[PDB]
């Protein structure tokens, strides 16, 4: 007794035959900005600071 | 009866009166009037109590109750579920929360459905009315009378108000009356008689109450319509009797067009639609009681099976034997006549034809074509693949010739089939293409004429019948000429069986394929005999089942073929030449979602058809062998009716959202002043090609005409008339050269739009004669409005939708689905999948739902778009926007008017702050900038940081001179205006406030759109802001400021302690914040003359205008000399008259009944009728 | 430094940003600068973004995704490579998603 | 003219386009088959061609 089945019935799983990449989803570069602050002279909106927040807070 | 209206007796209305009272301004002469003198002009006196500060109008707090997300607790229709953010939380407060709320108040007015019924009315007595309240009154008033500032003609105790209302009523301009009336539509009844009784509700509401009435009376529905709808769902040859056919209903007449466009739209985007349609009719087959599964199997065997030679034959016939499982058998039957939404193909049998038992697979395909033909044809390419494998592994020579002639062909050239000699394989990505399967074509070969015999063993048996019941019942059909294959006919001889005879020939004449196949093995010879016996038993099984199939079964199909939602014609009428037409939804803005298209099998297991179902339906099944139950038309009729209703709602949200963000007749033409003295008219109008592309091209094409002519290599100035006489629109499409000088004026002297590809200069193209028609007479950009056409069915929304698109922030895609999704839930309708397409092996894919202007136009094999080439597709598929196209769009035009009325444009922007030690008596007093104040426009870099004698004062550098200014005093005086109050910090903002206080500057904000509310002197200012925070506030957030009227605050006593330095006020609005008002300050002054300020109700809101000559509200009208200027389209809000009713109307009495006499003798129901 | 434009409280720098960034040639952008759709699905597949990162990293990332999306090979070809580890005649079926 | 490529030049650019792969596209996940068996081993033909 085989059942009527209107879809495709898969008995096997073929793995991904190769291995290369990995998925980072938030890439980070090889180079960065290092800031050295002068203590003298050193220590504005939701949608704005979500964007320019890190740039402003890094370069002040 | 259907129920598409909602009778509510005392109407509500869109615009109400919110009066802010004062408690300190009472009179001393109570005016006691007679009772009735009381009733008619009663509640209106207690809304204008003596000493009311301000009496303004706005959106109703009730209608758009928090239920529909509508929340105007401040004054603006504020929604919270619409154009929500994206990958972040919302802003405790957003403006955008206004251009979304104003788009939501336009939705509610459009989807309206109410029939003002007459109830409570009581006629008065001439003896019991002041002579003023009598001749206003038209015999009978409505008891629950509203307030109308004019009803108080003589009762207000405010002397100036009387002088003014009386001047306004008495001049003929506007005659106000309230009560019964004798409208033209006087005397009908539908079921109960319609009367036109004139109420005190705002005119949009009256316009919609009135439109809804006319639809319910305009449409003609005859108990006969319902009868026609039942014979379609009731099994063929049934007779329904009873109510006189032609007794009106009354319900909106089930529109056939509206439903078809919407069904097409739902198939394109809603996946489940195919499943829903399969679900109604699989339920019908189950109901119908016509196949069943029994526990015993008596298939192949033929008596004796269970012998070793037979073991090999047996095993082959048992791999292929599905278990009869009730709900899959019904599904096979219900694919047979149901729409196919994404092409589907067999669950493949990879069997290689190495033995006589592979005759079994061929035979299952033969059986499959026999029993279901439409269905066989969709997947016939796959069958051709596997059948080809059998043809070679088994008929080598023949196949070699047949394959060489070509395995596929495309039939065109106005007939005839061309086979391209390449053996490929079907696959199905090309089901929808122009490729046929060579094997199924049937044209005879030369050498391989034997393969052409087996190929003519699969051919559907029954006739293709045009389905008259459904065409008679206004069912929605895409085909334009509906047919359906039937497949088995129903017997004619005493003992003959046409169907069984055909199967006997197939299972015998074809066998020669088992008794003539060269096996090369001992025992494969044994199997060959076992297979011939299996073919012989199998044909006897077929006789018993053949009668059950050709009598009852055909009849079920015949009925079902013309059900309401089985709406394509899928017929493989003929295998040799059928492609399923195919419409696509292509729009001008670049969206293309085809209606029927290929994809791997989807989640609900509807998509892939296992082809082995044929065996259980021939061997483990019992029919009602010749008792028979016929099923009510009613179950499915209602089932499908509700499904059409449900479909309308899903589709309504999506259609409406993008109808708003799709212009909607806005072309935005610019007119250029060919020099001279100008006007802001004159000009020569260009339209950027794309505006013309979408709007113009589509409208123009459909009223078939030749594409406005191109302009140059030379001139024509004449031939512009040649091409505009011919093309009816007068748009002229541009091109190379400099427009001829004599003919430039022809264009500017005939208003022909000129479409331009771009406008780098309008001047570079035009050959200016002399008058700097270019950038010297600054062009002027306005809105075209599609009145060039002059249409009916084409031209639907006005330019209101335009202003509406212009308000809303540019949406992305997830954002359009977000806003659309919110609207789906806001209306108690779930749209779990829309647009997206869910599949089994790739997870759920989501498509954008923005189809701006889409039209159902057929796409021709290449995937390209055809025209509305007539004679191939139906009418209702020529044009519309996706709305009810009758009731909805009319409602939407009135909604559009409401959404653009500027007594609702109450989220104002730009507030100017200037510190003046003065006071005013009201709101909206934008103090004008003085004399010498110079306009340094606030940039960001003229506010530096110098050292003015021992500190680091923030310093301003004036721009008209150079000077410094390192401290806010004695500056230069500067109508400075900010814009991007963005970067700014503190320091500079503390400095500009300092400077607008100590140096008398008049700074100015612009991007701070707020909502104001004028609140009256007696009390105070409740919510109090401060400049530290009006600069240090965010950007798309509408904060709420409130100015004070202060015109109704008596004086100080004669004998009191002076003052000393009183205060003024830092911020003012920089527009007029009293856009909704009506009367202001109603307390006479001294005792007989109007306190300075006081405003009396704009004479336009107390003029119960007449009823149009064919429809809607009209002025008094005017001049007392002639016509009537409609309320809608005029600009001003007024209190007019809706046509009412009397019936509880749905209480007709008894509902229509139908004693439906059956067909009675099932082997006689004449299916045949072409 | 480009996002530091107009949000900086020092004037000379804000000037050098604003008129250094305002000419032909240099212009800054941040967001989704590319979208490409599947042909038979019509669902977006490879979207380009303009990030703020350096050009060595972004170069290498683009090398990798150019590898995949320039190869024009789906998993059905792993069905072939599997067809070599089955016996001789073994028919694999499966979902076709390119 | 044409854009100048960022690598062939000796200075650094801290904002530039990364071609990114959406949630619809997926790699490295295993597929589904459905590996029909050969049936009768005797009838397997491994020879020409």
């Amino acid at each position: 007794t085989k059942v009527i089945f209107n879809g495709l019935d898969v008995n096997t799983e073929v793995q991904p035959l190769s291995d290369d990449f990995k998925q980072i989803s938030d890439p980070k570069g090889y180079l960065t900005y290092s800031v050295k602050y002068e203590d003298q002279f050193t220590k504005a909106s939701e949608a704005d600071d979500r964007i320019v927040g890190p740039t402003v807070n890094l370069f002040k | 009866l259907s129920d598409d209206f909602k009778q509510i007796s005392d109407p509500k209305g869109y615009l109400t009166y919110s009066v802010k009272y004062e408690d300190q301004f009472t009179k001393k002469d109570k005016l006691r009037a007679s009772e009735a003198d009381d009733r008619i002009v009663g509640p209106t006196v207690n809304l204008f109590k003596y000493g009311a500060a301000v009496v303004n109008i706005d959106l109703n707090r009730d209608f758009f109750d928090t239920a529909t997300g509508i929340d105007l607790t401040k004054g603006i229709p504020l929604v919270q579920d619409l154009l929500v953010p994206i990958g972040v939380t919302a802003g405790a407060e957003q403006s955008a929360e206004y251009v979304s709320g104003l788009l939501m108040v336009l939705f509610k007015v459009m989807t309206d459905n109410r029939l003002v019924i007459v109830g409570e009315t009581t006629t008065p007595m001439s003896n019991t009315l002041s002579t003023v309240v009598n001749n206003v009154l038209r015999t009978t008033y409505h008891n629950n009378v509203g307030v109308n500032p004019a009803l108080l003609r003589d009762f207000t105790q405010v002397n100036w108000l009387n002088r003014d209302i009386t001047n306004m009523l008495q001049q003929a301009g506007t005659k106000y009356g309230l009560g019964l009336t004798e409208t033209r539509l006087d005397y009908v009844r539908l079921v109960k008689t319609i009367v036109g009784h004139a109420l005190n509700i705002d005119h949009f509401a009256a316009s919609v109450l009135n439109i809804n009435l006319r639809a319910l009376m305009e449409a003609n529905v005859t108990a006969d319509d319902r009868i026609k709808a039942l014979q379609a769902h009731s099994m063929i040859s049934t007779q329904f009797h009873g109510p006189n056919q032609g007794a009106l209903r009354p319900e909106l007449a089930f529109d056939h067009d509206h439903i078809i466009r919407c069904l097409m739209l739902a198939a394109a985007n809603y996946p489940r639609l195919e499943g829903i349609i399969v679900q109604i009719n699989t339920g019908y087959v189950a109901s119908a009681n016509v196949i069943r599964p029994v526990s015993e199997k008596r298939y192949f065997p033929e008596n004796l099976e269970q012998n070793q030679s037979a073991a090999r034959l047996v095993s082959a016939v048992k791999a292929r034997a599905s278990e009869a499982d009730i709900s899959s058998i019904h599904l096979a039957i219900a694919r047979e006549v149901s729409p196919m939404f994404n092409v589907h193909e067999l669950k493949k049998i990879a069997e290689s034809f190495e033995d006589p038992s592979s005759i079994v697979v061929v035979l299952e395909f033969i059986l499959f074509a026999l029993f279901f033909p439409t269905e066989f044809n969709r997947i016939k390419g796959d069958i051709q693949n596997v059948l080809l494998l059998f043809f070679s592994r088994w008929y080598p020579v023949e196949y070699g010739i047949f394959i060489q002639r070509g395995a596929t062909y495309t039939i065109n050239a106005a007939g005839e089939f061309e086979f391209s000699g390449r053996n490929e394989k079907w696959d199905q990505s090309l089901y929808l293409s122009e490729h046929f399967p060579a094997l199924f074509s049937d044209v005879p070969l030369a050498g391989a004429n034997t393969i052409i015999a087996i190929m003519r063993l699969f051919t559907p048996q029954g006739f293709l019948r045009t389905d008259d019941l459904a065409i008679a019942a206004n069912f929605p059909r895409a085909s334009r000429n509906p047919q359906t294959y039937i497949p088995y006919t129903n017997q004619r001889g005493t003992v003959t069986n046409e169907f069984a005879s055909r199967f006997r020939t197939i299972v015998a004449t074809l066998a020669n394929v088992v008794n003539e196949r060269a096996v090369q093995d001992d025992m494969q010879k044994a199997t060959r005999s076992c297979t011939k016996q299996w073919l012989r038993h199998l044909e006897t099984q077929f006789d018993n089942i053949a009668v059950a199939h050709t009598d009852h079964l055909s009849v079920v199909y015949a009925t079902m073929s013309n059900f309401m939602l089985n709406f394509t014609n899928n017929f493989s009428g003929n295998h040799a030449t059928f492609k399923p037409d195919q419409y696509v939804i292509t729009s001008p803005e670049g969206s293309y979602k085809p209606i029927i298209e290929r994809q791997g099998e989807t989640v609900d297991g509807l998509t892939i058809i296992d082809t082995s179902i044929v065996w259980p339906i021939l061997c483990q099944c019992t029919y009602p062998l010749v008792e028979i139950v016929y099923p009510d038309p009613s179950t499915t009729l209602s089932q499908s009716l509700s499904v059409a209703q449900v479909l309308s709602k899903l589709t309504l949200p999506d259609a409406f959202i993008n109808m708003i963000l799709s212009g909607g007749d806005s072309v935005v033409m610019r007119t250029y002043q060919t020099e001279a003295d100008d006007d802001l008219d004159e000009g020569i109008r260009m339209t950027t090609y794309d505006q013309y592309l979408s709007h113009i091209r589509e409208r123009l094409h459909i009223t078939n005409v030749p594409d406005p002519i191109y302009i140059t290599g030379a001139s024509t100035p004449d031939q512009i008339a040649a091409s505009v006489q011919a093309t009816h629109v007068a748009v002229v499409l541009y091109q190379s050269g400099v427009i001829n000088g004599s003919a430039s004026t022809y264009l500017r002297e005939n208003e022909v739009l000129v479409v331009m590809p771009d406008y780098y200069d309008v001047v570079s193209r035009f050959a200016n004669a002399n008058l700097q028609m270019n950038n010297n007479r600054y062009h002027e950009s306005v809105l075209e409005i599609a009145d060039i056409f002059d249409q009916a069915d084409f031209i639907q929304t006005s330019d209101a939708v335009r202003q509406l698109r212009a308000l809303m922030p540019t949406l992305s895609t997830s954002q359009i689905r977000h806003a659309i999704e919110r609207i789906a839930q806001i209306t108690d309708v779930d749209s779990t999948d829309y647009g997206k397409l869910t599949l089994r092996f790739l997870g759920t894919l989501t498509r954008s739902l923005k189809m701006q202007n889409a039209q159902i136009r057929r796409i021709r094999p290449d995937g390209t778009v055809l025209r509305y080439d007539d004679q191939i597709d139906i009418e209702a598929f020529r044009w519309s926007r996706y709305f009810l196209d009758e009731l909805r769009l009319r409602r939407l035009s009135v909604g559009l008017r409401l959404i653009t009325n500027p007594r609702i444009a109450r989220r104002f922007d730009g507030v100017r702050i200037m510190y003046l030690t003065d006071d005013d008596p009201d709101p909206d007093f934008v103090p004008d900038v003085p004399e010498g104040y110079v306009a340094v426009q606030y940039a960001h870099r003229l506010f530096s940081s110098s050292l003015a004698n021992k500190r680091n004062r923030v310093t301003y550098t004036h721009p008209p001179t150079g000077m410094a200014y390192p401290s806010p005093t004695g500056r230069p005086h500067v109508h400075m205006t900010i814009n991007e109050r963005a970067g700014m910090s503190k320091l500079v903002a503390d400095n500009i406030i300092a400077s607008v206080i100590k140096s008398n500057w008049v700074v100015d904000i612009h991007d701070i759109e707020y909502t104001a509310e004028v609140m009256t002197p007696s009390e105070g200012y409740t919510q109090h802001v401060d400049a530290e925070s009006i600069m240090t506030a965010p950007k798309g957030k509408l904060f709420h400021l409130q100015f004070m009227d202060g015109l109704l605050r008596p004086e100080p006593s004669a004998f009191d302690p002076p003052a000393s330095g009183e205060d003024m006020r830092l911020i003012y609005p920089l527009q007029p914040i009293s856009v909704a008002r009506s009367m202001r300050a109603i307390v006479n002054h001294n005792e007989v003359d109007r306190p300075r300020g006081a405003v009396a109700p704009s004479s336009y809101e107390m003029d119960t205008g007449t009823l149009s000559r064919n429809g809607d509200l009209l002025y008094s009208p005017v001049a007392n000399g002639q016509v009537g200027i409609p309320k809608l389209e005029v600009d001003h809000i007024s209190f007019s008259n809706v046509v009412s009713m009397m019936t509880a109307n749905i209480r007709t009495g008894d509902d229509m009944a139908v004693e439906r006499v059956n067909p009675d003798d099932v082997r006689a129901i004449n299916i045949r009728n072409a």
